[PDB]
RNA sequence: UAAGAUAUCAGAGGAAAGUCCUCUGAUCAAACAUGCGCUUCCAAUAGUAGAAGGACGUUAAGCAUUUAUCAUUGAACUAGUUCAUUGAAGUCAUUGAUGCAAACUCCUUGGUCACACACGGCGCGGAAGGCGUG
């Protein structure tokens, strides 16, 4: 070609020759203004509603959504487990377990190993104040250890210190778990 | 707008009025154009309709004039191309191509490469170069041309062969760069890798004849098919001995010489050599006898000096005698009698073959549109040879036409009302006219008693009558009077010898009878020896 | 243009609800191997062939069809038709386009393999799948 109004020089613009021209022939298609879905769409007459009962009386009963009781089984099942949590929140002030002296004195302990004991427990939060009580809880239904406690200082200065010290730092190395603490909560 | 303002613009007001005063100048329709142009300098489909059909009347009219200008007929369709309608360029090449005949290259060549890019049809493009190549493809410089077709088979075409059958043809035409087409072939024949592929050259059997090489050969090939080629090359190279004869022929002779292959214009002069080589350069083409190649060489050599005449007349005259087609040289000279200027010895053939021809109608017809240019005043013209060739071949018609009036079956001839007061009012200007005698010695010519009767009474009389100074003292007057008399088959010696001498002798004057005795003394020294000497006594 | 993610499922385990993570099953997928009396295909020389695909090749102006602008003004005209003038656009083509058919020429492809010229398999490959195990 000619002119070439491309970045490459003469040689490697002519080197692009493009094939020659194409043939005309004669559309098939219909022409673009022409171009249209079907048009007409007779709407959902009086005489289909009235069509409708030949239909209705075949197939009167429906099939059952089956798939759809795969949903409701699984909907309900999560409301039921709403009621389980409603026969637990109605049972603190009664555990018997939880009901010696001020709350305010009450440090929770928690995360604590399995394996830990009532004397390793007793010189750690002891390191804080004098103590008035443990107890570590345990599953009433068999006695694994829960994993927390609950641990009455003779002064809640000395069980805020305590909380303070032992499990804001990380949580309380004992034995081998890293054990939080918080105050009573419940 | 745009183009009010350029109406009422000082430069178009002057360059228009410039070139209806003279139109054939050319640079001044030149001008007309090169400023119009510029002055609606964005030429784009945005442009106002009234500037661009006054841009179009330009370029059309101005083709009119000087249909001999290739550039101008490109031009004008790029024109059309860019402004975008293709119809409209098609149509102005087709007119740019029967302007030259069908046969100039430059149109054929930028008409070809615009064609391949609109035609977007297989069959119908190469149709395009069949009929090109059988008016322009012998052109001697046509190689670019062929450089085109080969381009467009290979890109185009897919078997392969066509390529071959073309190329065949160009290896045989004396181009003048054939060694570029050659060299194509060789590339080939190297190329060659099967068998197979030596039919699409030449057919089965004629391999076999003329140089003993067979396709079906099954054996060990390598060194066969490496025999083929040299066996193939060879004749190949015998053909570019042939060419080569004829190129360099014409090149060393004649192409070396012409300097100009294009027209220019009606004020322009070509050198006398150039004419020299033309007029040898056609001769040279009517020896090889290829008509195709001849008619090409005329125009070819027609445009270079289309004004002149000297090409009309022998481009008629190897077509009259040659090829005898006498009706096709009656076209030439008809085509011919619009571009030349001295118009007068084409138009003297030119009444000539149509007299051979028996079309009187139109000769007739031709001589009222030839009176009817001068307002029937031909007999007033300066230039003589216009008057004269009107005037004996006006006459063969009012011969034909009307009846004889006199005795022994004589033709009326000059001596008609009709052509005689033409001939009489001619003769009246005496001193301008310019054309006097030659005209007056064909008078003469009747022979007879009732035309010498008249020729004496109706001219030779009342001239003396009248008595002109300048007749008188013309001593081939005096003579062709005396002959007129003698040689009439009526009289007698007798009186012949009397009335000479007894009457016509005397009228002169003693004045005159200086510088007419010369011319009057030729005609008593040759028929009247035995009164010589009464001659030169009276004077 | 951006964000997120790198098979799904189920069970046991570690940090009542869910998430995160790990080994055990099922299913799904890919790659690689490897089998199936698995399926299909792989061209004369004992001859100058032939199979698949083409030709944007020829015969070929084949044969048979149908196509070549509109508006304005005047004359003649039957009771539409032709001629001339003024404006508008206008792919090229009429050797066309559309339909019908044949002949010829030429191009690309392959196991032109081995054994045998012998009255409904189980030679050595290559190509293409289907199916099954690891």
């Amino acid at each position: 070609m000619n002119y070439n109004l491309s970045k490459y020089p003469d040689d490697v613009s002519r080197l692009f020759k493009p094939r020659p021209p194409l043939s005309y022939k004669r559309p098939t298609d219909y022409p673009y203004a022409k171009r249209q879905t079907n048009p007409n769409i007779t709407g959902v007459a009086n005489l289909l509603s009235t069509s409708l009962k030949h239909y209705m009386e075949e197939f009167p009963e429906g099939s059952p959504n089956n798939h759809l009781q795969r949903y409701e089984d699984i909907k309900l099942s999560k409301i039921k487990n709403a009621q389980l949590l409603d026969r637990r929140l109605q049972n603190p002030n009664v555990d018997p377990h939880i009901k010696d002296t001020d709350p305010y004195r009450t440090i929770f302990i928690g995360r604590l190993p399995y394996d830990l004991d009532e004397i390793e427990l007793q010189k750690y939060f002891v390191k804080f104040g004098e103590i008035e009580k443990i107890r570590i809880v345990k599953d009433k239904i068999t006695q694994k250890s829960k994993g927390y406690a609950f641990i009455v200082f003779k002064d809640p200065i000395s069980s805020k210190m305590a909380f303070k010290e032992i499990g804001v730092h990380r949580g309380i190395q004992i034995k081998d778990r890293i054990c939080i603490v918080d105050i009573e909560r419940g | 707008d745009k183009y009010t303002a350029l109406i009422h613009d000082e430069n178009f007001s002057t360059l228009t009025l410039n070139v209806s005063r003279y139109p054939k100048s050319l640079a001044y329709w030149e001008k007309l154009l090169n400023y119009i142009v510029k002055a609606s300098a964005p030429i784009c489909k945005s442009t106002e309709p009234q500037l661009l059909k006054l841009i179009r009347c330009t370029y059309s009219s101005m083709l009119n004039e000087f249909p001999y200008l290739e550039n101008y007929y490109i031009d004008f369709a790029l024109l059309e191309y860019k402004l975008g309608n293709v119809s409209m360029s098609h149509k102005i090449f087709q007119r740019g191509l029967q302007a030259f005949n069908q046969r100039s290259l430059l149109l054929w060549t930028s008409y070809l490469k615009f064609c391949n890019n609109v035609i977007s049809h297989q069959k119908q493009l190469f149709k395009k170069y069949e009929t090109a190549e059988e008016y322009v493809g012998l052109h001697f410089f046509s190689g670019e041309f062929w450089d085109l077709y080969l381009e467009q088979i290979s890109s185009r075409c897919t078997s392969s062969k066509k390529y071959w059958n073309v190329l065949r043809k160009i290896l045989e035409i004396p181009l003048h760069s054939f060694s570029k087409f050659y060299a194509l072939w060789l590339q080939r024949i190297d190329d060659i890798m099967d068998l197979k592929q030596l039919s699409q050259l030449t057919s089965k059997d004629e391999l076999l004849k003329k140089l003993k090489i067979d396709i079906n050969y099954s054996g060990r090939k390598g060194p066969y098919l490496q025999d083929a080629k040299k066996k193939l090359k060879k004749i190949t190279k015998e053909m570019y001995m042939v060419v080569q004869y004829q190129v360099l022929e014409i090149y060393s002779i004649f192409e070396s010489k012409i300097y100009i292959n294009y027209y220019t214009s009606p004020e322009t002069l070509v050198s006398s050599d150039e004419i020299e080589t033309w007029i040898k350069y056609l001769d040279y083409t009517i020896t090889l006898q290829t008509d195709s190649l001849t008619h090409l060489n005329f125009q070819r050599a027609l445009l270079p000096l289309a004004h002149y005449d000297l090409v009309w007349i022998k481009y008629s005259k190897w077509l009259i005698n040659s090829k005898n087609d006498l009706l096709g040289a009656k076209n030439v000279l008809l085509m011919g009698l619009k571009f030349s200027l001295k118009k007068t010895e084409i138009i003297k053939l030119l009444y000539s073959v149509i007299c051979k021809l028996n079309e009187y109608v139109l000769l007739r017809n031709l001589l009222e549109k030839i009176e009817s240019s001068y307002s029937d005043n031909v007999e007033n013209v300066d230039d003589f040879e216009i008057f004269w060739d009107y005037l004996q071949f006006k006459t063969f018609c009012q011969n034909s036409l009307y009846s004889s009036r006199y005795s022994d079956s004589q033709s009326n001839g000059l001596l008609n009302k009709e052509l005689f007061d033409k001939v009489w009012k001619r003769l009246s200007c005496k001193e301008k006219k310019s054309g006097q005698e030659i005209l007056l010695n064909n008078l003469v010519q009747f022979y007879s008693k009732d035309t010498v009767e008249f020729v004496e009474k109706n001219i030779f009389q009342k001239i003396i009558e009248f008595g002109w100074e300048y007749y008188l003292q013309n001593g081939m007057f005096w003579n062709c009077y005396c002959r007129l008399i003698y040689f009439d088959t009526s009289r007698s010696y007798l009186d012949k010898r009397q009335y000479i001498v007894r009457k016509i002798w005397p009228q002169i004057d003693k004045k005159f009878a200086q510088s007419v005795l010369p011319s009057l003394t030729e005609f008593c020294e040759s028929y009247f020896p035995e009164e010589m000497d009464t001659l030169e006594e009276m004077f």
